[PDB]
RNA sequence: CGCGACCUCAGAUCAGACGUGGCGACCCGCUGAAUUUAAGCAUAUUAGUCAGCGGAGGAAAAGAAACUAACCAGGAUUCCCUCAGUAACGGCGAGUGAACAGGGAAGAGCCCAGCGCCGAAUCCCCGCCCCGCGGGGCGCGGGACAUGUGGCGUACGGAAGA
RNA sequence: GCCCCCGGCGCGCGCCCGGGUCUUCCCGGAGUCGGGUUGCUUGGGAAUGCAGCCCAAAGCGGGUGGUAAACUCCAUCUAAG
C-alpha cells in the first residue's frame, strides 16, 4: 500500500549500505597531529581574550564568559567549543595539580 | 617533519613566541625602501606550498602597500552628478590590497611572472607582502616540464588580468547559489550574454 | 499614452540594445562546419565508433522527470569496480568514468553492471602485439560497420510495464481511498506535536 | 628522528634568521628526552657537512670507539639543559636600557643616596 | 692587531638571456558618469554601460565541485532551445530581472606542498669529446644551485609499506 | 604531366613490474574561513558576491541546505595551492 505523500515518502527502494567516501575522514584529529598541537600549546601559551576568559571562567559567571567568546570570535556554535576547549585547560590546571 | 610546526607555529600568531617575532619584522621592514629582493622567503612552508622550490629562477620580491580605502579624485570632493554619487571619503575599492601588491611588482619586473604571494606584516598604515616571481626563460624552468607552462605567454602578466590566487578571490567566481553573477567566464561575459538579444532568422 | 482595452506591455527596450544584438545569419554555416567537424573526426579515429565513450543509464532527479531516464555521464567508480576491472584501464576500452557518482540503489547498481556485462560482451578489440589476451580473431570484417549511431546500445529505451491483466479481488475495492492520502497527508504534519503534546502530558505528572 | 626516538644528540645552530624553525625544537626534544645543545655557527655547522648553513645535526649511529666519547658528553650537555628546563622556560631577557640613561639613573642613584646620607 | 667562514648588502661598458612599444574589431582586470524615463524631482531608471586606465591571444576567460538537489536522485566548464518576461527586486511606482532542472552542440582529464621512504639518488653552467645533414641534442672532468630540503614513487576517486 | 612541403607502415637510441585480497600504520592548504560593521554591487530578500576596518578560528572539524536565533536529526561537499 504505497504512498506518494506522508511519512513513508516516495517510492519504497532497496539501500546500497557500503563504504563511505574517503573525504569524509577530513578533519579527524590523527594521533600525529595531536602531538603536535599539545606540544605547541606548552611553547606559546594563550591569546589576550582566552586568559582573561579564563579569568573570567573562574570568578566571575559562566554566562558572561560565553557572552565574552561570542563577542570576540563569530558564533554561539563556536562560543560553545571555545568555552569547553578552554574548561579542559583549566580542568588539567587544578586537577593535575 | 618540521613544515606541520612551521605551519602551527605561524597558525598562532597572537601568542607572545610569536608576537614578539611579528612586532619585531614589522619594524625590521618599514625602513627599508618600496620594493626588493628579499633573497630567501621569510615564511619557506608558505612559499613551498604556493609553488616555490627552491632552485634558481624564483625570486622573492617583499613589497608593501598602505592601508585604507580610496579617495575619489574629484577635486574639492565636487564630484557634479546626482545626490547618489557624492561617494568621496568613503570607497572601498573592488580588489584587495594583496592584488595592489601583486600589481605593483608584477609591472615593476616585466621580465617576471607572478605565481603567487603572501602575508608578512602590518603594523598601523603599512601592510607588508611578499611575492613569489617566476623567470620564464631561465633554463631551470624550460627544462623540467611541471612548470613548462607558464612560458607559453598566453600567461604574459598573470596578476594584471586579476588570474592568481589573490585575483580568482577578486573576481569572485565558484559554483552554485553563491555565484550567479558571474555564469560564464567572468561577470562581463556575464552581462554580454544576458543582455544580448538574440534576432534569429526564423523568429 | 495607453488606451481602450488592451494588456499592460512593459518590453526590456529601455537598454540601448542595438549596440549588443547577435544575428544568426553564420547559421548555415557552423552546421556545414560541424557535419565536416564530426566527418573529420569520423575518418581520424580508425574502427573505434565516433561518439564512442558509452554512457551510464540514470533516472533524472526532481519529481518531475524521475519516471524517465538518461544516458548520464559516466559509470560509477563502484559500479565499474564491480566488472572488475581498473580505472585508467577502462577509458582506454571506451567507457567512460566518474568519480562523483555515487549508488544508493542496487536495483540501479546491478542494472548498469548489466550493461558493462554487455559492453564488454560487445567489445571486439585489437591488440599491438598478438599475444592473444582479451583480443580478437578475424571478426566479420570489423564486425560489419566501423562507427555506430547515437551511443553504441541506444542509451534510452526506456523501458514500460504490462501487468496485463487481474481480477479485482475483495478488499481492495471495500478498503483503498482517497482519505488514505489526507490521512497519512496529515499524519506527516502532526507528527513533532503529537509527539510533544503526549510527552508533556507523561512529564507533568 | 626525534619524533621515532632515532637519534642521540642533537646540535642547534646560533643564527638561522627565521627563528620559527627553531622554537619547536627544544620543546620537542623535552617531551621526547632526546638531549639537544644550542652552539654557535650556522656556517660553523656547514663546514662538517660541505655547504653554506645546516642548522641542524643529530647523532645517530655512534662508532664502536666513540660510544664512550658521547655518554662523556651527553652527562654534561643533559647537566645544562635537559634538567634545567623549568628554568629556561621563564627566562625574559632584554629589558635593558642604554648605557647613556643606566648612568643617568646611576647618578640618580648618588644624589637619592645623598639624600639617605 | 691579523685571517677565515656565513649572512644581510651594494659596484660594474662583467659573461649570457629578458621586459619595454604597436594594432586594439572579439576577450580579461579595475575606474565609472550624464542626457534620457518617472509626464516635476533626489532613491530607482540611464548602467555597473560611453569616455579614462592597464594586460594578453588566435582565441581569451572559465575547469575537473567547500555543486545542484530534497526524490527511484544528479555529477567539471563554456555555448544554444526552453525554464521566463518567471520566483524575486522597486518612491512595490516607472521599471529591472536570475537559476536548478529537461533536450542539444562538445566531451579529457590531471599534478604539487604537506605525510614519511630513497645517503641530494636532482638541477644549472663551464671544460673536453661524441653525432648525421637542414640545426639542436646524448655519453666523461670541474665550478655552482641546494639540507632555510632539488629528485623518484604520492593526491582525498584514498595512498603507502610488508 | 612539372616543381615545393606535410600528416598514415619499418634497420638503431631513451626507458619498464603490473593486478587482487588481507594485516599494519599514513592522510592535507590561516590574518585565512567565520563574526562585527561600513561602502559598492546583485533578482538575492534579517545583508548574493566583492572590499576596508576591527575582532579573530577548529579538528566527530569546516562551508552549504534560499526569513533572523537556539536545540537537534540528516542530506551533501572538502575551502583559503
Ligand atoms: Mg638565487
Ligand atoms: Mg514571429
Ligand atoms: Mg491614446
Ligand atoms: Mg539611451
Ligand atoms: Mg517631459
Ligand atoms: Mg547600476
Ligand atoms: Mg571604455
Ligand atoms: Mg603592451
Ligand atoms: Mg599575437
Ligand atoms: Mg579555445
Ligand atoms: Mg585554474
Ligand atoms: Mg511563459
Ligand atoms: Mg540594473
Ligand atoms: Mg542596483
Ligand atoms: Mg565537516
Ligand atoms: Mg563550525
Ligand atoms: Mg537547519
Ligand atoms: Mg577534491
Amino acid at each position: 500500500y504505497p504512498m506518494a505523500v506522508g511519512l513513508n515518502k516516495g517510492h519504497k527502494v532497496t539501500k546500497n549500505v557500503s563504504k563511505p567516501r574517503h573525504s569524509r575522514r577530513r578533519g579527524r584529529l590523527t594521533k600525529h597531529t595531536k602531538f603536535v598541537r599539545d606540544m605547541i600549546r606548552e611553547v606559546c601559551g594563550f591569546a589576550p581574550y582566552e586568559r582573561r576568559a579564563m579569568e573570567l571562567l573562574k570568578v566571575s559567571k559562566d554566562k558572561r564568559a560565553l557572552k565574552f567568546i561570542k563577542k570576540r570570535v563569530g558564533t554561539h556554535i563556536r562560543a560553545k567549543r571555545k568555552r569547553e576547549e578552554l574548561s579542559n585547560v583549566l580542568a588539567a590546571m587544578r586537577k593535575a595539580a | 617533519g618540521a613544515y606541520k610546526y612551521i605551519q602551527e607555529l605561524w597558525r598562532k600568531k597572537q601568542s607572545d613566541v610569536m608576537r614578539f617575532l611579528l612586532r619585531v619584522r614589522c619594524w625590521q621592514y618599514r625602513q627599508l625602501s618600496a620594493l626588493h629582493r628579499a633573497p630567501r622567503p621569510t615564511r619557506p612552508d608558505k612559499a613551498r606550498r604556493l609553488g616555490y622550490k627552491a632552485k634558481q629562477g624564483y625570486v622573492i620580491y617583499r613589497i608593501r602597500v598602505r592601508r585604507g580605502g580610496r579617495k575619489r579624485p574629484v577635486p574639492k570632493g565636487a564630484t557634479y552628478g546626482k545626490p547618489v554619487h557624492h561617494g568621496v571619503n568613503q570607497l572601498k575599492f573592488a580588489r584587495s590590497l594583496q592584488s595592489v601588491a601583486e600589481e605593483r611588482a608584477g609591472r615593476h619586473c616585466g621580465a617576471l611572472r607572478v605565481l603567487n604571494s603572501y602575508w608578512v606584516g602590518e603594523d598601523s598604515t603599512y601592510k607588508f607582502f611578499e611575492v613569489i616571481l617566476i623567470d620564464p626563460f631561465h633554463k631551470a624552468i624550460r627544462r623540467n616540464p611541471d612548470t613548462q607552462w607558464i612560458t607559453k605567454p598566453v600567461h604574459k602578466h598573470r596578476e594584471m588580468r586579476g588570474l592568481t590566487s589573490a585575483g580568482r578571490k577578486s573576481r569572485g567566481l565558484g559554483k552554485g547559489h553563491k555565484f550567479h553573477h558571474t555564469i560564464g567566464g567572468s561577470r562581463r561575459a556575464a552581462w554580454r550574454r544576458r543582455n544580448t538579444l538574440q534576432l534569429h532568422r526564423y523568429r | 499614452a495607453p488606451s481602450r482595452n488592451g494588456m499592460v506591455l512593459k518590453p526590456h527596450f529601455h537598454k540601448d540594445w542595438q549596440r549588443r544584438v547577435a544575428t544568426w545569419f553564420n547559421q548555415p554555416a557552423r552546421k556545414i562546419r560541424r557535419r565536416k567537424a564530426r566527418q573529420a573526426k569520423a575518418r581520424r579515429i580508425a574502427p573505434r565508433p565516433a561518439s564512442g565513450p558509452i554512457r551510464p543509464i540514470v533516472r533524472c532527479p526532481t519529481v518531475r522527470y524521475h519516471t524517465k531516464v538518461r544516458a548520464g555521464r559516466g559509470f560509477s567508480l563502484e559500479e565499474l569496480r564491480v566488472a572488475g576491472i581498473h580505472k585508467k584501464v577502462a577509458r582506454t576500452i571506451g567507457i567512460s568514468v566518474d568519480p562523483r557518482r555515487r549508488n544508493k540503489s542496487t536495483e540501479s547498481l546491478q542494472a548498469n553492471v548489466q550493461r558493462l556485462k554487455e559492453y564488454r560482451s560487445k567489445l571486439i578489440l585489437f591488440p599491438r602485439k598478438p599475444s592473444a589476451p582479451k583480443k580478437g580473431d578475424s571478426s566479420a570484417e570489423e564486425l560489419k560497420l566501423a562507427t555506430q549511431l547515437t551511443g553504441p546500445v541506444m542509451p534510452v529505451r526506456n523501458v514500460y510495464k504490462k501487468e496485463k491483466a487481474r481480477v479485482i479481488t475483495e478488499e481492495e475495492k471495500n478498503f483503498k481511498a482517497f482519505a488514505s492520502l489526507r490521512m497519512a497527508r496529515a499524519n506527516a504534519r502532526l507528527f513533532g506535536i503529537r509527539a510533544k503534546r503526549a510527552k508533556e502530558a507523561a512529564e507533568q505528572d | 628522528l626525534v619524533e621515532n626516538k632515532k637519534a642521540q644528540l642533537v646540535v642547534i645552530a646560533h643564527d638561522v634568521d627565521p627563528i620559527e624553525l627553531v622554537v619547536f625544537l627544544p620543546a620537542l626534544c623535552r617531551k621526547m628526552g632526546v638531549p639537544y645543545c644550542i652552539i654557535k655557527g650556522k656556517a660553523r655547522l656547514g663546514r662538517l657537512v660541505h655547504r653554506k648553513t645546516c642548522t641542524t645535526v643529530a647523532f645517530t649511529q655512534v662508532n664502536s670507539e666513540d660510544k664512550g666519547a658521547l655518554a662523556k658528553l651527553v652527562e654534561a650537555i643533559r647537566t645544562n639543559y635537559n634538567d634545567r628546563y623549568d628554568e629556561i622556560r621563564r627566562h625574559w631577557g632584554g629589558n635593558v636600557l642604554g648605557p647613556k640613561s643606566v648612568a643617568r639613573i646611576a647618578k640618580l642613584e648618588k644624589a637619592k643616596a645623598k639624600e639617605l646620607a
